């Protein structure tokens, strides 16, 4: 596989070229071709002439589903859970309002993703925060902090990401065995986002939130291929809900039909993406590499540790900014000053100040092109 | 309005 | 436009293997078969349509996508302006991921706890579950029925939006199931009652491009131009046989509303569905004038059957849809049948058809068949109809 190849993506109405020359790393979809196993899948579904109706029948998809999650992850659950969404967020927003009344809150870790709080803010849930902390380097759970919340507050629902954006955490079985004792003790509902499961570092394992703690059917899993495989635009998730009264509620009010395409697509990359997916992780593993070396010879006062999963990197500038009282958004920085695109601060919730996130899911020409301009933008006038 | 921003 | 291309919609084309709701999921939607039910076709989409999609796949990346700059829009609204004289302004173009999910959205903005919604019976079952989704009421108007003719019962209408308290019409024009092509009088007619009682109306027109040779369809929002009130969706998911590509249309002109819409609908689209849908507003005319023509001489077909073969059915052509609505209640009192009838054939005739319990309201002794099918499947599927009802 090419994962250098240049792909033009102007005029395919994508978000990352026209939602905003320019060098492209902020939104969260890869520059690298969704591989061509996926894209014939969906030819050969073309080639059956009919675009109609569909439901995921018959137990042929959960079969290739759940025979990834155990080759992987040695993490099995049952058909009977397996419930389809139209994207992870979409799911989020349903199952927020299912779960949660009105005077009931949310906790989420931070720095987050953006949606986790949207999703709360659509059904009118509040959200409480807990900062990550980062004194090892890598960052780690608050447990006191988290405890001290959900003890002290009505938090109802934690809604968690594992492995983390931004910060690329892959939780080990006992972080994820000691915040799920925390969840249990208070009747807290867990909504386990692990849409970067299959994106990590060689040294790096998943463990599952539902594998870690076994024994709690208010854990609920969301995967999808939509980030491993570069599908996000065919909007088709998975979600393992184990309560049967959640999952009552799911069959009853959810209304679902499924787009042909999608699902052709995920099942393809389930039954036959595994050496696409080794070989994109390997590449991707050579830009941390790179962009390791880059900061700490170019940028030595940035902060930044290899995220253990995810093809996004958390990049702590607040000595730069501070120095030159930079008093716009990062994102509008380096748009005017580098002809770069990330994501600053600001799409993160809290626990975010002086620090941008860069998608690196690009062909390594490009993302050290990218670098030099960011670099070249921030020791201007610096010493 | 990329819906990941806010 | 696609006029030159001949078209083979006699075309048998195999179903199984493709998680088709039609094939598969009968038992759980109404509860070697010849299949007459679902509204979706047995004809090809359009290779027009399937050559735009493969080659969106050559782009290689699929991405998050959305609708961006004016493209889409002109070639919709150029669609709407050259066929029904209908223009509307970029601004009050927004998607959904089909019109149900659309509905099930708008139900629960427009409608408080405490408010009813008006439906017309009978009628597309999913108009009902909407309100069911969202704890709205719903009261039902029976539409007046001459020999599979029907009409709106504006005396009753007027009554009920008078004296109950409704908020909400939901309407299919043209209608499923009974086919009526509503004239502009009766849409007028109706947007009176609507805007003298401070109602809002949501006009589902996906079947307004299916139909009869000489009809020409009025969309609500043209006949009564003047009321932002009225919602109108529509999609090439019937049209074009691209249901399970779930993009559709909607066209709000309430700034209220769609400012509210704009906040839950954050985007997110399927660079797949989208071009499929934009290639069949831009090239899709002369395969959908080809299809309609060959439809037509099904329903000949079919009404020379019924006149025929089963003298004692009740059946008038439609104006539009590719569904045929037929009162059957002659049989069904001399066979002394008390079970749903879509079980009945299944049981007795392996066939599929939609049965009045699909329908709401006011279908008694009715059956739905769907005929978008290539005519030597719907011969066989009458010839088991028939068997299954004579003495
Ligand atoms: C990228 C990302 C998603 C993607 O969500 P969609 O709604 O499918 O686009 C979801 N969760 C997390 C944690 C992510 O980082
Ligand atoms: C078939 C049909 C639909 C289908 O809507 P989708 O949700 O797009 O599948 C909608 N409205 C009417 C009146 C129909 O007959």
């Amino acid at each position: 596989y090419n994962f250098d190849e240049i792909i033009d993506r102007r005029y395919t109405n994508a978000m990352n070229v026209e939602g905003y020359e320019l060098i492209r790393m902020w939104v969260a979809d890869m520059d690298f071709g969704t591989p061509e196993v996926v894209l014939n899948a969906i030819r050969e579904r073309l080639n059956k002439k009919i675009l109609g109706y569909t439901n995921v029948f018959g137990s042929e998809y959960y079969e290739a589903f759940v025979s990834w999650t155990k080759k992987r992850y040695g993490f099995t659950f049952s058909q009977e859970h397996l419930v389809f969404s139209h994207g992870i967020v979409a799911g989020l927003i349903e199952l927020v309002g299912y779960i949660c009344d009105k005077d009931d809150k949310a906790l989420i870790v931070t720095p987050s993703y953006g949606p986790f709080k949207m999703a709360c803010d659509k059904n009118h849930i509040s959200t409480v925060y807990s900062p990550l902390i980062n004194h090892h380097g890598y960052y780690e759970i608050d447990f006191d902090d988290v405890r001290k919340k959900v003890e002290t507050e009505n938090i109802k629902l934690c809604i968690f990401a594992n492995p983390h954006n931004p910060t690329g955490r892959v939780w080990s079985e006992e972080e994820l065995a000691t915040l799920g004792q925390i969840m249990k003790e208070n009747d807290v509902w867990l909504i386990s986002d692990e849409i970067h499961c299959d994106i990590k570092r060689s040294g790096q394992s998943h463990i599952p939130f539902a594998k870690a703690v076994p024994d709690y059917d208010k854990i609920i899993t969301t995967m999808s291929q939509s980030k491993a495989f570069n599908i996000a635009g065919l909007m088709f998730s998975n979600i393992i809900i184990q309560n049967e009264s959640l999952l009552k509620t799911w069959n009853t009010h959810h209304f679902g039909t499924e787009n042909p395409l999608s699902v052709v697509a995920t099942q393809a990359a389930y039954e036959k993406g595994e050496g696409w997916l080794q070989a994109m992780n390997h590449y991707l593993d050579d830009n941390f590499n790179y962009l390791a070396d880059f900061l700490e010879k170019e940028l030595p006062h940035a902060e930044f540790k290899i995220p253990e999963a995810t093809y996004l990197a958390w990049v702590d500038l607040s000595y730069y900014i501070k120095e030159k009282d930079i008093d716009e958004s990062m994102a509008k920085f380096f748009i005017k000053n580098a002809g770069v695109i990330i994501e600053g601060a600001e799409q993160f919730v809290h626990n975010a100040e002086g620090h941008i996130r860069i998608n690196i899911a690009v062909p390594r020409e490009v993302m050290k092109k990218g670098l030099q301009k960011i670099k070249a933008a921030l020791v201007e006038n610096l010493y | 309005h990329h819906h990941h921003h806010h």
